RNA sequence: AUACCCUCGA
């Protein structure tokens, strides 16, 4: 379940039953913002959740 | 599909003259195509000496 | 100087379009020279900060500049002589250089991504020769064989050939018109179709 | 806000009864506006006089064959059909002609019909007639109501308009309207275009302020 | 116009300039804002350490970053005919150099962001231990629930460290020099951003291989619209 | 020569809405209709936001904490907004917001002449730790002026003052009792919803007056 | 501001 949401970063609660023991919730999402290619184009991501 | 969408079964109609505003005498085809805009712009071909 | 080509469906057959930035870099030194002419500029540091301004008053002498000044054309391949011609240029909005669509066939130049080099004729026998030997008005019949190769291409011969067909049945098919120009004012009003088997 | 209104109006004459009007600064898309309005206007939409009908003596149909003229009725037709007319008196006036050369001025008029190329040539003898002249508002084919024959009410024959990019300073990128005209004669091209333009003010004068 | 003005096609083109500072032979060059004989309004546009503020328009010819090599002016501008805002600059310096501090700047707004990073992941495990702790115990045998919180402060400490072991080598990781190309004291590229619209002579295709390249913009009015109204937007 | 007199308009929504001239010589719907079509559709005075900067912003290329949607987004949202504005031309309106939630045209800050038509426009998405604080400046113009042709901090929009959508018009008969040649306008005109039909198909006909007052 | 290599357009 996804714990907070901007747009620069995606947190997600990971399940309990797809988890080790400790650390239960822990997947930091980091979208790279405005940044230039290969062929001088822009790569950026935007949140979907 | 067009049929049901309550457009023409041939997926034509006479469209109208933009300037004069007249209508065309034969219906032409129109619809959404999906156009891309391609790495060749001419911001970076315009060379002048 | 160098861009992609596009169509330009309101150039008369002599004339050809050329943007405001290739033409104000291309004929720098005629802006300067009409520049100190006319006084407008003393120095020449004061002509180049008004050509990189842009002052309104620059392109009335760039207009000047290029009023009877023909330009030359070419594509990547000329194959022949006909791959580059002399077009007098004219002034456009943009970065792209706009073409007679007659003179297509000739360049073997379609619009979906050519690109043609523009060079500029200085000494008064260089602008001669472009305006009598190879403006485009000149050069309509190829060289290789006297058939003309200044003729409607695709479109225009779709137009040529619509206007000119026959309906068996058609609204205004049957009376007479006086002139061609009683032809036009009927059609014009919606009385009589395109294509409709008349008298005149 | 404020737009650009040309003054600079000039009327090319190229001949007596052929003018081309010009229109070089204007915004992007009024050029076209103003050509086809003007255009729709001439052509359809303007009061004149035409002759509508004709009886021919001797001619029963369309297609009859009649003696004594070089030419045959649809000639006559064709001829007749190019007289320019103005009726100062009614909107209903019938004239005759009768000659047994045939030109314009052979025919019989009173105070009212004024005919305004007397030289305008009908038949070639080696003809007894009268025709119906009326009042209209354009171009109206016999078909939509020898008898009957197209009438050219209008008193335009020709319009045509393009629209050009015009140079303007720091803006560069507007229109150019070039609008020809040519009239039968009865009203200068000027007078035309000046007629129109009131017409299409009048159409909307109730709620400009 | 409408394809123009509803902004379809345009798109956004990053680019980077880049600055050297070379061993010279009288001297290295140094990254300053004194350009000598610079003018007023383009160091108005610059900072004090020599390099443009993020987020800035730029015309052609302005002075983007400043180098000073003996003293003559390698100072970086923007090529002709390129125009565009500032949207990023990085800065490297070689081992053993003076820390400039415009790379201060960025390296501290890099390890605050890399500590508020941690510290709402640390947040939001201790919140659920302690809530789900709270949950186990009955509302405010007695063994089981010193037992348990014993158990959740030992996981929180050792959490709590794991987490400042990995603080404090992203730190290190951060505070080394870079091994620059021999003669190079400090490098500075910046990053320019332009908003490219669609203008005549773009190509533009579709996905069947009918290529083109845009003619002309005309206004709404004069494209074919349809019996409904609605105008067309491209007649191809 | 029977010209029009009564304007008729009919409302269908806050945008759609239906003009009808009941009273026009034959051959004079399709001229009118185009005409006023043409001038619609080209200039009809509007207003749209044409810069706006935020606290935590630099430039439109980057994101702010918090926030849900990139500067460009916000940038283009802000674009869809439909504005009035009854006394001057160019003004300035704030948005300051703290704490989760969805920003939308109706927390714009109020203002004696200037209206919100549109006050269901979602601009943002805010976080629990999102807040954002910006300034709109506004003005008036009649066609679309990208920012090229119009400090740091300040963001330039491209702007497309025409508050009209859809044009359309048909031409039906008229009865007046006086003849069956008689032909009447429909105008079937769509905006965003900040200039009254009424309104726009006056400015046109002033418009087309002055034009042809050239002659 | 010199030579190769790669990629792309007509
Ligand atoms: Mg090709």
């Amino acid at each position: 379940v996804i714990d907070s949401v901007d747009a620069s970063r995606v947190v997600v609660r990971v399940a309990d039953d797809e988890v080790e023991t400790g650390e239960a919730g822990v997947d930091i999402y980091n979208l790279t913002k405005y940044t230039r290619s290969n062929q001088n184009t822009c790569i950026n991501q935007r949140p979907l959740v | 599909m067009l049929k049901l969408a309550d457009l023409p079964e041939s997926g034509q109609m006479r469209l109208f003259d933009g300037r004069t505003g007249n209508q065309f005498e034969r219906p032409t085809t129109v619809g959404y195509m999906y156009m891309l805009k391609l790495n060749h712009l001419v911001d970076d071909k315009m060379h002048a000496r | 100087g160098r861009s992609v080509i596009t169509v330009g469906p309101t150039l008369r057959l002599h004339q050809c379009g050329l943007p405001k930035k290739m033409a104000l870099e291309l004929f720098k030194p005629f802006i300067f020279g009409k520049l100190e002419g006319r006084g407008m500029a003393t120095t020449i540091k004061a002509a180049k900060k008004m050509v990189e301004r842009e002052l309104p008053e620059v392109w009335d002498v760039l207009a000047e500049v290029i009023r009877e000044h023909p330009v030359l054309l070419n594509r990547a391949p000329t194959l022949h002589r006909l791959g580059i011609q002399a077009f007098e240029p004219v002034l456009i909005e943009g970065k792209a250089i706009q073409l007679h669509p007659l003179v297509c066939a000739a360049y073997n130049a379609d619009f979906d991504g050519d690109q043609m080099a523009v060079h500029v004729p200085l000494t008064l026998e260089a602008q001669l020769e472009a305006r009598a030997l190879m403006m485009s008005t000149n050069n309509i019949l190829s060289p290789a064989n006297g058939e003309p190769i200044i003729v409607p291409s695709q479109d225009v011969v779709m137009g040529l050939y619509y206007m000119t067909r026959e309906a068996i049945n058609a609204k205004g098919e049957g009376m007479a018109f006086a002139d061609l120009q009683e032809v036009d004012r009927a059609y014009r009003s919606g009385q009589a179709s395109l294509h409709a088997r008349v008298k005149v | 806000n404020e737009f650009l209104t040309p003054r600079h109006i000039d009327v090319q004459v190229v001949s007596q009864t052929r003018a081309k009007i010009t229109l070089e600064p204007l915004e992007r898309g009024f050029g076209h506006t103003l050509g086809n309005a003007l255009r729709r206007i001439l052509l359809s939409s303007m009061p004149g006089c035409a002759v509508v009908e004709a009886e021919i003596d001797g001619v029963l149909h369309e297609y009859s064959a009649i003696e004594g003229v070089q030419e045959d009725v649809i000639e006559i037709l064709l001829n007749l059909k190019g007289l320019a007319i103005k009726l100062h008196g009614r909107d209903e006036v019938t004239l005759t002609l009768a000659k047994k050369v045939v030109t314009a001025a052979d025919i019989q008029l009173d105070h009212d019909v004024e005919i305004i190329n007397g030289d305008h040539v009908i038949a070639n003898l080696a003809l007894n007639m009268k025709l119906k002249v009326a009042r209209g508002r354009g171009y109206e084919p016999a078909d939509a109501r020898r008898l009957q024959l197209d009438a050219s009410f209008s008193p335009v024959r020709r319009v045509s308009y393009v629209v050009e990019n015009a140079r303007v300073e720091q803006r560069t990128n507007l229109d150019k309207l070039v609008l020809d005209l040519e009239t039968n004669g009865t009203l200068d091209p000027e007078e035309a275009i000046r007629r129109a333009a009131t017409i299409l003010q009048q159409q909307l004068a109730a709620f400009v302020d | 116009e409408r394809v123009v003005q509803e902004d379809r096609f345009t798109t956004i083109h990053i680019q980077e300039l880049t600055c050297v500072a070379r061993d010279t032979k009288l001297g290295p060059e140094e990254i300053t804002a004194d350009i000598p004989n610079v003018g007023e309004a383009a160091l108005n546009k610059l900072d004090e350490a020599g390099i443009v503020y993020v987020g800035a328009e730029v015309q052609a010819g302005d002075i983007l970053v400043g180098k000073v090599t003996p003293v003559k002016d390698t100072s970086l501008r923007v090529p002709t005919g390129t125009k565009g805002t500032v949207i990023d600059v990085q800065v490297f310096t070689r081992d053993g150099v003076e820390r400039d501090s415009r790379a201060l700047s960025i390296e501290k707004m890099q390890l605050d962001q890399i500590r508020k990073d941690l510290n709402e992941e640390f947040r939001i495990v201790e919140g659920a231990t302690f809530e789900r702790l709270r949950a186990a115990l009955v509302g405010a045998a007695d063994d089981a629930l010193n037992e348990q919180l014993e158990k959740a402060q030992a996981y929180i400490s050792d959490r709590r460290q794991l987490l400042d072991d990995k603080f404090e080598d992203k730190k290190r990781k951060l505070q080394q020099g870079d091994d620059l190309a021999p003669g190079v004291l400090k490098i500075v590229k910046v990053y320019l951003a332009i908003k490219r619209r669609i203008q005549p002579g773009d190509k533009m295709a579709g996905r069947h291989g009918n290529k083109g390249v845009v003619s002309v913009i005309m206004p709404v009015e004069d494209m074919p619209h349809d019996a409904n109204g609605t105008p067309v937007d491209i007649v191809l």
